[PDB]
RNA sequence: ACUCUGGUUUCUCUUCAGAUCGCAUAAAUCUUUCGCCUUUUACUAAAGAUUUCCGUGGAGAGGAACAACUCUGAGUCUU
């Protein structure tokens, strides 16, 4: 036992993983088989799966993971060797994003997971360029392996036809996110794993030249693990492996030596158990008692392939030699993560993970206990030590150099480390590892980096939690009795807390606001909210979603917004972007931290903007990644440039904010440029101030906006339906019925599911993933995320539009109906006015 | 702070809910006001309004709907204006109003029977039943014909549109009828004559 | 044919409380 | 018919015999 | 007297928790049975137009359906007392039972998609040439080569993986002649078909 | 049973057990009756009820 | 740097802020950075560009705001530090600074204070709001205030931090929002006279769980039961203090010898045989009390046959006679009677007497209204103790200082509070907002409570 | 490949039962809530709390039958 704080203290025998996969894989399968084998004391049920990592009781009554779980484990390598193994098992539902990215940002290897019958879904999709986008190591660990032989009955050679075709199209799809040319995936090169969870069977190449090794002897497994993948075959007179085929009726070596010998043995465990299996355990060296071969099959089989393979070293040396060490990764992550990069004396500190240096760890987790009360924070020491009861600085994601208010000095009251349902405690914990800090709860939401107090004085923060997909739905929350409100204030704060992409929100209307990525996300979040934080009654809105507001084209007349003085005098032209614009603002291609000779050409180049302007771009929309551009284009003879300099960051901040609220309704605004098009300016500092320029910017915004012709656009999810072939026509007739459209209809190969794309509005896809499996009686399912932004059918200005109380409107009325209703919802004017 | 005005609001449950006013934060702020302000002027010795047995109607750009029980009558009163269309005569318990300025219908009293005067009825009929000991027929049959036209002749329009105040009739009347049928005999007939 | 008394509810289709009786 | 249908149904939402 | 059915996804909303959550929100599957509610909370149905449930405020796109609030039961209704969960899609089991007498039991069966294999782009991997480097021993040989690939007893038994609760156990205790519901899995089914 | 003996009229909770039984039949029946088998009395499947 | 001067300065609105509420964000529900507009009063998120905070700024057009952790002004539209003289007096609201020489000349203070609003009054005697309820909550707060050795613990933050809080510890915030809320009302300096303790019933429905839910009235007895014990068990982690800043000021000890079976029906010779046994005798049952119970006799029940309806007067010495060893009250439970006689062996500093006016019967909950004749600045009670103990405490003489008095039935109930304000003899009737000075009669003809003493 | 190893079946008695005792499912009584309500006996149909009923698992004890054919782990596991 204290062999594990021994190791705990080494940083270079310690690895951090996400088991990251699709939904329903065998990741938390997977987890389970790494704690039987581990603990001897944890055996897991004759049918029902243990399910070891699945905690709460929200995800063991629905059978979906929703929250990942810690794994701290020791587990023997191939050659024997202990490594410390820190497990993020993330859940595998795509509206469950946000744990994905919460385990990636404090982990440094990814273990995909795909079902070997099902091959590459959506989820995996995303998570490749999600890891690739975070610089992590990708290995892939194809799972249920049993499927093709149990279920499919496949032909060995047709299995290692569906092996290679889901190994490869794993590395023609990544070669598109990754730029290295280092990210080729290869079971014969270590990346690729092959395991069935559920019979505990796991091996990489090398693992089964061991086994053989094991059994015949005087075989080194290297060169024997090499030359296994491919289309190279086995001659049985010579003795070597040859591309060519020794035979007419040859046999790759990969189905010859290792495909064909689990097949044997599973269909003797599974036909002739009584008549030809003692015979197939003799010849194997498994030698079992009477009573432990009268269970059933799949116990029978779960126990004879434990016994043949053994330990799962195959998983571990796939890990251990393709995924960098803390010591090692730490770089590419500190690059990537930390906000002033490695260059500062913090960055450079953190190349090293010196177990003594600066201790700055970063928490991206918050783990509750079963009260409810306080959160147990979870997050990964990158560097410095820490102990219990140390007076520590908790930082905030506000918190900068020059903004020293965002932080707290807190005391660590306990530390542990946790392996899911069982947590270990311990007084010290080194760097490089994992954590559950205690007691500093209180200054933090969501990511927090906790420091020394003054000791790192220059040390900053690090970055934002980016997501892949965005918050979409959006639900109303008020208690049942407004008696007890500030019970269910807290209650919101604790949700937003064990949350990453949880967004609460209160408006002018009074009304209590919770973002979310999908029904089932909400449907959690909600019981966590109710029976587990509040324990009280809350009264809940039919899921509404949010918009966007946008223009078409030019306004019929420069309007303009001027000071209350009558003085300053700001002129702006508000213009639709160029096509696929706006997507490459918000995937970082472009920043404001470029210099502007690279942004001219890029603008010069990709998008042919004149170097007049070019130059001349001082914003993009909200925040920083927004899809909003603001454009300087006043010549200089007019606007004089050293006196527009003054008010070049008060505009920037009356538009940054001014296109996040949007004049229609409080709705982001996007694909919008704003050309300016006369700046009449204070010749004194004094009337110019942020007070007069800030509400005149954004009444030019809202004015230029309203003038153009306005648009609502409508986020659609990207739906993918998996359903036998018999069932496609019922997925056509379902998605006809909420105005989607389908892309695409491939069969999968190697199965006889197929796979529907299709696109569908998010407000209109309330219920789809229940109207379909319940119209094919369950034959198909649904995944949904967001793809998209489109302009809503018809004219939201439009006065002839009337908006009947409770039943849908056409598509022209859709514009008009989605902002009235929602502007009634925020509270505001019936109508839009220019003054706006 | 918490928007607590609107948890003990009284309101006509019987209506449906569309008919039933709408407790909007402006219209439920501005009914306890005025409650609020009538209260205030009478000395708090001298006599008192309880909220509780009183009820505020408003009606506003919120809420089409004056909801009153004036005398054991409950009143909604929706104008025509605003929000109505095709007005009709088939119901026979909804007052047509009349600007007698312009002679124009112009509003819509719709009437019903409160649920006091129901509760009244059956506890009345209930001791017509329950005081039986020695009665004639012909004396409770008398005693339940006055006490029927007692309300019939008073509330006559709302009848026809309080469903459950006909069935409370009518479950009284069997109740009468059962009562006699018993005095008669102990076994209940399968059949019966009205005659 | 029973004596029981049926509720006039729903039965008012096509009957005014003054008809029949002028 | 399904239209008049399920907009009655949102209406709904929103707003001694021994027989054997 | 047995169903074909080889996962459960078929019983998505006719599982008993979601029966026990229809009763515990006096609501009805199209399929399922009606209860008298759990609480009659008259006066709870009669909750008055307030600025939350306002209609005006609210977007009607497509009906909230029972089936809605069944599945997700504390989004899209209020008051969820005494209420189950179950969302058990189990990866729909892809189980393809074999019809000819005759055939290897590990059959490509033309109700699976072809893979389609490939070798257009040159994806190459480290790989050999002949006599490099490397030689087998004589002994050595894959584990099973005497054993055949599939018996006869193959196909029955991969086939009665997937059988009901009763025909996949290999031994199991004796049940009274009483407590052998035979048409249990009949009204368990979805519905009859017209 | 209920026709054939009048056992409900002296406890009337037998009816759910008398109902039980009727309508296992009509789910026998319906899944008796099937193809070219036709309408009659020619089902034995007892055990049901 | 134009930091210390603001052409904003005279916008504030000093009698709109109310610092009583959760100092949590209004717009995005958190505690980090709450800073508070004060030209209309509401919680933001903190500075920063974009930020709530500075949005409102940007909009409303307000300028100046307020830190709530580091109480530095600011002016967020530019975001620079603001510093001026009088706008200090805003700074002592909140966080009011009591020097221990203004805890020291308090007790001798005969001022009224004045209040920006105008309401005048004197420190101490503030109206606590009522915002749901907390009648109970007020009064037990209020009998709880005026007690100068609880007066001196906690108008300085530095009293109480120092405490040891084990990891576990989730009462803390009690004794803190308790300090806070006494350090807000005894302000000689505050906008409003009155003070709301709705960020005082949070942390009360936090630590005490659901129960003394601010829906419905608390029962007083019940309530200081377990406050005066959170407030103990809170003072100290994982090291047992057998003696606090509560417990040596209202614990004393008090010794009980307990007879049992004294049952009827038990024959003469069987009971006598009994007590013959010396296993059923007086015991050493010596503990400690937080507060004296007393026991009133029953309501007549019956008309006197003179004047009718009378009403039951009781001196309070009959009541004070039960802890004696003359007389022993028999406190039947389950099959076998208990008969205990209570004595008095350490008086503590202030003695709480509560009253048992609320009882349940057989059937139903009832109160007991027989009023008590108690004087209010001389009592004796010297003959309670041991002679053996006697002779240690030369002050066996209590004053009253707090009392509590309930009104109509448990279901329905308004307390009010008769305080007295220490070195003048203005004794003050507040029910949620009310302030009367009273005569020392009223306190008499009122049935009282909950009473509070002083040794002197 | 040497050893000691050593029964399962069956019928009872006595207790303990966590667990789908039971991959099945009845009845009674009581307290609430409806429905009916004309009094018991039947009910009504949900809730909660009980009891009996048809069964069951485990452990132990006592007989009987295969009690003596075996058999299992242990071992030094002896060319
Ligand atoms: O009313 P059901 O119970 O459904 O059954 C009656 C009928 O006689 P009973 O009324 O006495 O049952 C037969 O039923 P069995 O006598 O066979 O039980 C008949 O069935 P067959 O056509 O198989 O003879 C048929 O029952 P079903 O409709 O289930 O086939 C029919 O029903 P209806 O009289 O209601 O049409």
């Amino acid at each position: 036992m204290d062999f594990l704080a021994d190791l705990m203290d080494n940083s270079e025998l310690i690895r951090n993983v996400t088991l990251c996969g699709h939904l329903h894989h065998g990741k938390t399968c997977f987890v389970d088989c790494l704690i039987e084998q581990t603990h001897p004391e944890i055996r897991k049920r004759y049918d029902q799966d243990l399910c070891y990592t699945d905690i709460l009781f929200t995800e063991q009554e629905r059978g979906v993971g929703i929250k990942s779980t810690p794994v701290t484990v020791v587990l023997p390598d191939t050659k024997g060797k202990s490594y410390l193994f820190n497990i993020m098992d993330t859940p595998g539902h795509v509206n469950f994003s946000d744990e994905v990215t919460a385990g990636l940002r404090i982990s440094d290897g990814v273990v995909l997971f795909i079902d070997a019958a099902e091959g590459v879904m959506l989820n995996t999709e995303r998570l490749i360029k999600h890891a690739v986008q975070e610089r992590l190591a990708v290995t892939v660990c194809i799972n249920k392996i049993d499927r093709l032989i149990l279920e499919l009955k496949l032909p060995p050679t047709d299995a290692y036809y569906k092996l290679r075709h889901i190994v490869d199209e794993v590395n023609g799809l990544i070669s598109m996110y990754s730029t290295d040319e280092n990210l080729i995936l290869s079971p014969l090169l270590g990346n690729v794993c092959f395991s069935s969870s559920q019979y505990s069977i796991c091996f990489t190449l090398g693992s089964f030249a061991k086994i053989y090794a094991d059994t015949f002897g005087d075989i080194n497994y290297q060169e024997f693990a090499k030359r296994l993948w491919g289309d190279i075959y086995f001659n049985p007179k010579t003795r070597k492996f040859t591309k060519k085929a020794p035979t007419s009726s040859s046999q790759r070596s990969f189905v010859e030596f290792i495909l064909e010998p689990l097949y044997k043995i599973l269909a003797q465990v599974v036909g002739d158990v009584d008549t030809s299996l003692p015979r197939t355990l003799d010849e194997l060296g498994i030698h079992l008692t009477k009573e432990e071969l009268k269970l059933n099959i799949r116990p029978l089989l779960r126990l004879v392939c434990k016994k043949f393979f053994g330990e799962f070293t195959g998983f571990v040396d796939m890990c251990v030699q393709h995924i960098p060490s803390p010591k090692v990764g730490a770089k590419p992550k500190i690059e990537h993560t930390y906000t002033g990069g490695v260059d500062s004396d913090l960055g450079e500190a953190m190349s090293d993970c010196d177990p003594d240096g600066p201790l700055m760890c970063h928490t991206t987790k918050m783990y509750s206990t079963d009260d409810g009360v306080q959160f147990h924070a979870f997050g990964r020491v990158l560097s410095g030590t820490i102990h219990a009861g140390q007076p520590v600085k908790v930082l905030g994601e506000n918190y900068t150099l020059e903004d020293e208010e965002d932080s707290q000095i807190c005391t660590v009251g306990r530390l542990w480390i946790s392996v899911a349902r069982y947590h270990i405690e311990v007084n010290r914990v080194p760097a490089g590892n994992w954590v559950l800090i205690e007691g500093v709860d209180q200054p933090i939401v969501k990511t927090a980096t906790i420091t020394e107090p003054r000791g790192n004085e220059e040390a900053q923060i690090f970055r934002p939690l980016k997501f892949n997909t965005t918050s979409v739905i959006k639900i109303a929350v008020e208690p049942v009795n407004p008696s007890e409100l500030p019970k269910m204030l807290d209650g919101l704060r604790k949700v937003n807390k064990s949350y990453p992409s949880l967004t609460t929100k209160v408006e002018e209307s009074g009304e209590h606001v919770i973002l979310g990525t999908g029904e089932l996300y909400l449907d959690c979040v909600m019981h966590d909210l109710r029976k587990m934080y509040s324990e009280i009654d809350i009264k809940v809105a039919d899921p509404v979603v949010t918009f966007c507001e946008t223009v078409v084209e030019t306004s019929s007349l420069k309007c303009f917004a001027e000071t209350p003085n009558k003085k300053n005098k700001i002129t702006m032209i508000a213009e639709p972007l160029e096509k696929g614009l706006a997507e490459d603002i918000e995937n970082e291609v472009v920043q404001i931290t470029w210099n502007r000779k690279k942004l001219g050409e890029f603008f010069q180049t990709k998008y042919d903007w004149d170097l007049l302007a070019a130059r001349s771009i001082w914003a993009f929309g909200p925040d920083a990644t927004g899809p909003n551009i603001l454009v300087d284009d006043t010549l200089p003879s007019e606007v004089d440039k050293a006196l527009l300099g003054s008010v070049k960051d008060s505009i920037v901040q009356g538009f940054q904010w001014g296109t996040r609220e949007g004049p229609l309704c409080d709705e982001l605004i996007r694909n919008v440029k704003f050309k300016i098009l006369d700046a009449v300016v204070a010749q004194e500092p004094l009337h110019r101030g942020g007070g007069q320029i800030i509400p005149t910017a954004r009444r030019v915004v809202y004015s230029a906006f309203l003038m153009a012709t306005p648009r609502l656009m409508e986020p659609y999810y990207f739906v993918e339906v998996q359903a036998p072939a018999d069932c496609v026509s019922a997925v056509y007739t379902v998605l006809a019925r909420r105005r989607g459209h389908v892309t695409q209809d491939a069969p999968i190969p190697g199965s006889p599911l197929y796979t529907i794309k299709a696109f569908i509005p998010a407000i209109d896809s309330f219920g789809f993933e229940t109207d379909l499996r319940t119209h094919t009686q369950g034959q198909a399912f649904s995944l949904s995320v967001f793809h998209h932004w489109q302009i809503v059918p018809g004219d939201p200005l439009d006065k002839s539009i009337v908006i009947r109380p409770l039943e849908p409107q056409p598509a022209p009325h859709l514009a008009r109906e989605f902002m009235i209703k929602t502007r009634r919802r925020k509270g505001l004017s019936e109508d839009v006015s220019i003054s706006k | 702070p918490n928007n607590e005005n609107i948890v003990g609001y009284n309101n006509k449950k019987c209506w449906p809910r569309d008919a039933r006013m709408r407790l909007m934060k402006h219209d439920v702020n501005l009914g306890r006001a005025v409650f609020w302000d009538i209260k205030n002027r009478l000395p708090r010795s001298v006599t008192t309004v309880q909220w509780e047995n009183s009820f505020v109607s408003v009606y506003s750009k919120d809420n089409p709907n004056l909801l009153f029980n004036m005398c054991g009558f409950e009143c909604r009163i929706l104008p025509k204006c605003r929000t109505s269309y095709e007005e009709f005569t088939h119901k026979d318990g909804v007052w047509n109003l009349q600007n007698e300025v312009t002679k124009e219908r112009t509003a819509q009293c719709f009437l019903r029977v409160d649920d006091e005067s129901m509760q009244r009825f059956h506890n009345r009929v209930r001791q017509i039943l329950m005081a039986s000991g020695s009665t004639t027929f012909t004396k409770i049959v008398n005693k339940w014909n006055t006490a029927l036209i007692g309300l019939m002749t008073y509330f006559r329009e709302a009848v026809v549109n309080t469903q459950e105040l006909l069935d409370l009739l009518v479950k009284c009347e069997n109740k009468i009828q059962t009562r006699i049928k018993i005095g008669l005999n102990s076994k209940m007939p399968s059949r019966f004559p009205p005659v | 044919p029973t004596g029981e008394v049926l509720s006039l509810v729903g039965k008012l289709e096509g009957t005014r409380m003054g008809d029949k009786a002028q | 018919k399904d239209k008049s249908k399920e907009l009655h149904a949102i209406k709904e939402r929103y707003l001694r015999k021994f027989v054997f | 007297l047995l169903t074909d059915l080889v996962d459960d996804n078929y019983f998505y909303l006719f599982d008993l928790k979601a029966f026990f959550t229809s009763k515990a929100l006096n609501m009805a599957i199209p399929g399922g049975p009606k209860f008298e509610p759990l609480v009659r909370d008259i006066n709870l149905q009669d909750e008055d137009w307030n600025e939350f449930n306002d209609i005006n405020k609210i977007i009607i796109r497509q009906p909230i359906r029972t089936e809605y609030k069944i599945a997700f039961p504390y989004l899209y209704n209020n008051l969820p007392h005494h209420v189950h969960l179950t969302w058990y899609h189990t990866p729909n089991v892809v189980f393809i039972k074999t019809e000819d007498p005759d055939l290897p039991a590990f059959y490509f069966d033309p109700l699976i998609n072809p893979i389609s294999h490939r070798h257009s782009v040159k994806s190459q991997e480290p790989l050999p040439d002949d006599d490099e480097e490397f030689e087998l021993p004589e002994f050595v040989e894959p584990f099973l080569k005497d054993t055949p690939l599939y018996t006869d007893n193959t196909a029955n038994g991969i086939a009665l993986l997937w059988a009901p609760r009763p025909f996949n156990l290999r031994s199991g205790r004796t049940r009274r002649a009483l407590d052998i519901p035979l048409v249990k899995n009949w009204y368990r089914e979805h519905c009859p078909a017209g | 049973v209920g026709q054939l003996t009048g056992m409900y009229r002296y406890k009337y909770k037998l009816m759910r057990q008398i109902r039980m039984c009727k309508d296992l039949k009509h789910l026998i029946y319906y899944r008796f009756n099937t193809g070219p088998v036709g309408k009659g009395p020619g089902c034995g499947f007892w055990a049901a009820g | 740097r134009r930091s210390r001067h603001c052409p904003y300065l005279d916008t504030i609105n000093r009698s709109v802020l109310d610092f009583d509420f959760e100092k949590l964000c209004s717009i995005s529900l958190s505690h980090i950075n709450a800073y508070a507009c004060l030209v209309c009063g509401k919680y933001f998120q903190g500075r920063g560009l974009k930020s709530h905070a500075y949005i409102h700024s940007v909009q409303f057009s307000h300028h100046v705001f307020l830190n709530l952790h580091t109480l530095k002004f600011y002016c967020l539209p530019d975001n620079y530090e603001i510093i001026d003289s009088s706008l200090e007096d805003i700074t002592y609201v909140l966080k009011p600074t009591f020097t221990k020489q203004q805890i020291a000349n308090l007790d001798k203070q005969a001022k009224l204070s004045r209040a920006y609003d105008g309401t005048t009054y004197l420190p101490g005697i503030v109206g606590l709001n009522n915002i749901k309820a907390n009648d109970y909550a007020n009064a037990v707060l209020q009998a709880l205030s005026n007690v100068p050795p609880l007066r001196n613990y906690f108008l300085e933050e530095d009293n109480y931090k120092n405490i040891k809080r084990p990891p576990g510890d989730i009462m803390f915030l009690l004794v803190q929002r308790f300090g806070e809320l006494m350090r807000k009302l005894w302000n000689p300096r505050n906008f409003k006279a009155h003070v709301s303790p709705h960020e005082m019933l949070q942390a009360v429905v936090l630590c005490s769980k659901k129960t003394f839910q601010i829906t419905k009235q608390g029962d007083g007895v019940d309530f200081l039961s377990w406050f005066l014990n959170a407030l103990h068990s809170a003072l100290g982690g994982t090291k047992k203090k057998k003696k606090t800043i509560v417990t040596d000021v209202f614990q004393g000890s008090m010794r009980i010898f307990t007879k049992k079976l004294p049952h009827p029906d038990l024959p003469a010779e069987e009971k006598e045989q009994l007590l013959h046994n010396d296993e059923y005798q007086e015991t050493m049952v010596e503990s400690t009390f937080m507060y004296l119970t007393l026991d009133l006799p029953t309501a007549p029940l019956y008309k006197d046959e003179k004047e009718q309806l009378i009403i039951p007067q009781v001196p309070l010495f009959n009541i004070l006679a039960k802890f004696n060893g003359i007389t022993e009250k028999e406190y039947k439970t389950y099959k076998e009677n208990f008969l205990k006689r209570f004595q008095l062996t350490k008086l503590p500093p202030y003695l709480i007497f509560c009253i048992k006016r609320f009882t349940k019967n057989n059937f139903f909950v009832e109160k007991n209204p027989t009023i008590v004749n108690f004087p209010i600045t001389n009592v004796d009670l010297r003959e309670y103790l041991s002679e053996e103990v006697q002779a240690v405490h030369k002050n066996t003489t209590y004053d009253l200082i707090a009392n509590i008095v309930h009104d109509g039935k448990p279901s329905e109930g308004s307390y009010r509070i008769h305080v007295l304000h220490h070195g003048t003899g203005k004794w003050y009737e507040l029910q949620d907002l009310q302030v009367t000075d009273i005569l020392p009669q009223m306190i008499t003809l009122s049935e009282a409570y909950i009473q509070i003493w002083k040794r002197r």
